[PDB]
DNA sequence: GAATAA
DNA sequence: GAATAA
DNA sequence: GAATAA
DNA sequence: GAATAA
């Protein structure tokens, strides 16, 4: 959260870049199927999808 | 008074992010002098008033 | 058509009923103690000296 | 958690938005990622229907519009994505073993 | 009727809520169970479709979204769950013989 | 912002 | 005081 | 300040 | 009571 770092700026100089920032928990995200026991193990699903990711 | 913030319902060893260790003294010293500083002085971010020099 | 009868039944929205690790318990450590302060002695902590409260 | 927003898992996924980005990272001293919006679109949900007589199996894929893709969140559990290569991170081929959005015991997934 | 709310049918089903509970049962002289809310969620209804020519059968599981899980209540009849082991009580493998939510004669189940 | 913050 | 409390 | 902040 | 009188 509290950043304390040294950026080089070449050899002759330095920057003690130093900030505070708000904490972000980023969970894990997953794309999975239903788990359905078949006579043999799980049913197998395969999804046709379009992810759309813009930043 | 203490609010004991109890554990998640699921392990997060990575949850120590917002945990801090106490101000415990660390060292081999059998005797340790725990500091007491009487006061935190108040200083101003205010500029002056009733200063005779005109500027 | 997908339909069924029930009581206290609803279309299934997001349910994860584990908290995201936010919970707070509050106890007060309570330590009443009858004590004596003896300055009448020559031994160690019994003297003319101020006896300390190490909060 | 990583940055796949450039679409690294294949170098085939570059659009001028990435190119525009590179030219800006050249003329820029610094940047902020202001917002990141992801939208999944499901065109199909298709299971493989397995018809098994003893000692034989007939395979066919069949549409299930009564089922759906689970987008899991791990909000109860500390977890990590292993990352190796820009390909190793892909919405598809990326996995962790012994991982299921459904546990017989404590389902830790929202 | 029993207590499976701890999830005994497998020791694999313990969450800190159970652990929190144990530590409270240690520091506590007494307890009340204030409310117990159960919620079933049905992700799928899947029959095994049996295709039978004479002297052979083809098996496949197929989604029925026109069918549904019956949650039965025995409100007309005196009945008991046999219990033996913490496993013997499971939402799945636990049964009583000659028991059906549908009787050809008097259907005693709400 | 009786323990001096013009 | 759909599960019968006149 | 469905993911427990009394 | 721009030359500092809180």
């Amino acid at each position: 959260e509290i950043v304390i770092a040294t950026k080089a700026i070449g050899a002759n100089e330095s920057a003690l870049v130093t900030t505070i920032q708000d904490r972000r928990s980023y969970p894990r995200l997953m794309l999975s199927q239903p788990q359905i026991k078949d006579e043999t193990d799980t049913m197998k699903f395969k999804y046709q999808i379009r992810i759309s990711t813009e930043l | 008074e203490m609010e004991h913030h109890i554990k998640p319902d699921i392990a997060n060893p990575w949850l120590t992010r917002q945990t801090l260790p106490l101000p415990a003294l660390s060292g081999d010293g059998t005797t340790r002098y725990v500091p007491c500083v009487p006061y935190e002085t108040h200083v101003s971010q205010r500029n002056w008033n009733h200063v005779g020099e005109y500027l | 058509t997908k339909e069924g009868y029930g009581k206290h039944i609803t279309s299934m929205h997001v349910r994860n009923i584990f908290n995201q690790g936010n919970q707070v318990i509050r106890n007060i450590v309570k330590q009443q103690r009858y004590e004596l302060l003896d300055f009448t002695g020559t031994e160690a902590g019994t003297t003319n000296l101020p006896k300390i409260i190490p909060y | 958690q990583c940055i796949w927003w450039r679409g690294l898992q294949n170098a085939a996924n570059v659009n001028q938005t990435i190119n525009n980005m590179i030219a800006l990272n050249t003329i820029s001293y610094g940047v902020r990622f202001l917002k990141a919006k992801l939208c999944i679109e499901v065109y199909a949900v298709t299971r493989k229907r397995l018809i098994q007589t003893g000692a034989t199996s007939y395979y066919t894929d069949d549409f299930e519009q009564g089922q759906n893709l689970f987008i899991g969140w791990a909000d109860r559990k500390a977890e990590s994505i292993p990352i190796t290569t820009p390909a190793d991170l892909d919405e598809t081929k990326l996995t962790v073993a012994n991982t299921t959005l459904f546990d017989a015991n404590n389902d830790n997934i929202t």
